[PDB]
């Protein structure tokens, strides 16, 4: 379903495991109150 | 033990005397290599 790759930020200590892949769920909230179409899949099917 | 300190954090460091102020800490002078602070700190067991 998904497979990504991370590096980290600057650092010293190449051994030293990171976050970077934090990001696999990077995602925007600031405007969020009502429920969005594109989730839907009965809009999208609708669509195609 | 001073003298025993400074020679034994210089000689891992691969630095003269002059270059590693004492007032300076081991996770100071290593930057971010936790690798050589892992060293220095089993070598200070090691010897003391
Ligand atoms: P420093 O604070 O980076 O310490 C050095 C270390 C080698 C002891 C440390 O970074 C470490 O535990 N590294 C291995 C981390 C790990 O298991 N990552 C996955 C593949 S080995």
């Amino acid at each position: 379903a998904m497979a990504a790759t991370a590096t980290d930020k600057i650092g010293r200590s190449v051994p030293a495991p990171g976050k970077g892949i934090l990001t696999t769920a990077r995602e925007h909230h600031s405007s969020v109150k009502y429920a969005s179409p594109n989730l839907n899949m009965k809009y999208r099917k609708r669509q195609l | 033990a001073s003298l025993l300190l400074h020679v034994l954090v210089a000689h891992k460091l691969k630095k003269s005397l002059d270059s590693i102020p004492m007032s300076k800490t081991i996770k100071d002078l290593v930057g971010g290599k936790s690798t050589v602070q892992n060293e220095i700190l089993g070598d200070l067991g090691k010897e003391f």
